[PDB]
């Protein structure tokens, strides 16, 4: 494994992986990692 | 054949006691298996109208100051609603995306790196000890505060900065917090937990 790995530049067809929320006025953190990590995954698996 | 934004409204509200309590908190691996049971909708950012189920709850200034309401920390949890925002297409069943698998990873950083390295970010936990919450740059390491609870994030990479090894992480503070939303966190030696509840999952293609 390489010293340095960046998401954002490895997989630049997908902008949600440089995508930053906002939770509001709410304990949803939990809910947050996972959809976002969804989303990015969702772009870079895109079938076969 | 998908780069879409998934909505954390539909996770938030309609996945129920399987991932916890809300607002109130709740269980990341809960969170990926409800995707894999139920599926989620795309929905966007507060008021973009984007996708089926937009997130409801407004920005607000997270530990910082800004132009936005200061957040109060945690309100209530919004209604699980089956239907997508009016105008959009297609319905709410249809927009449904699965997941096929919804794993853990072992509290090993280099299993980790192989992890996001050959599959894509993943979601992860640790304490929040009160001098994160001033974070601005550089690579954070707890030093003193009062603990103030659990936090999952999105981890997504991994580096050395100034001869200390950092995981790359993505907050849900809105942008003007930190590192443009982002935060380095050091890694290697299970720091505030950040290795030891890695989660992660798999798309049906
Ligand atoms: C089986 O497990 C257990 O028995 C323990 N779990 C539980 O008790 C329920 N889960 C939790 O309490 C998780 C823990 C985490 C380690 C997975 N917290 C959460 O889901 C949230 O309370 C994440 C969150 O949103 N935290 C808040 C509080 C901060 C201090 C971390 C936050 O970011 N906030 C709350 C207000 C808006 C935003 C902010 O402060 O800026």
């Amino acid at each position: 494994l390489p010293e340095s790995f960046d998401a954002r530049e490895q997989w630049p067809n997908c902008p949600t992986i440089k995508e930053i929320r906002d939770q509001g006025s709410c304990g949803s953190c939990w809910a947050f990692g996972a959809v976002e990590a969804i989303s990015d995954r969702i772009c870079i698996h895109s079938n076969g | 054949r998908v780069n879409v934004e998934v909505s954390a409204e539909d996770m938030l509200t309609c996945c129920g006691g399987e991932c916890g309590d809300g607002c109130n908190g709740g269980f990341p691996s809960g969170a990926w298996n409800f995707w894999t049971k139920k599926g989620l909708v795309s929905g966007g950012l507060y008021n973009s109208h984007v996708g089926c189920r937009p997130y409801s709850i407004p920005p607000c200034e997270h530990h910082v100051n800004g132009s936005r309401p200061p957040c109060t920390g945690e309100g209530d949890t919004p209604k699980c609603n089956k239907t997508c925002e009016p105008g959009y297409s297609p319905s709410y069943k249809e927009d449904k995306h699965f997941g096929c698998s919804s794993y853990s990873v072992a509290n090993n950083e280099k299993e980790i790196m192989a992890e996001i390295y050959k599959n894509g970010p993943v979601e992860g936990a640790f304490s929040v000890y009160s001098d994160f919450l001033l974070y601005k740059s550089g690579v954070y390491q707890h030093v003193s505060g009062e603990i103030m609870g659990g936090h999952a994030i999105r981890i997504l990479g991994w580096g050395v900065e100034n001869g200390t090894p950092y995981w790359l992480v993505g907050n849900s503070w809105n942008t003007d917090w930190g590192d443009n939303g982002f935060f380095k966190i050091l890694r290697g030696q299970d720091h505030c937990g950040i290795e030891s509840e890695i989660v992660a999952g798999m798309p049906c293609t």
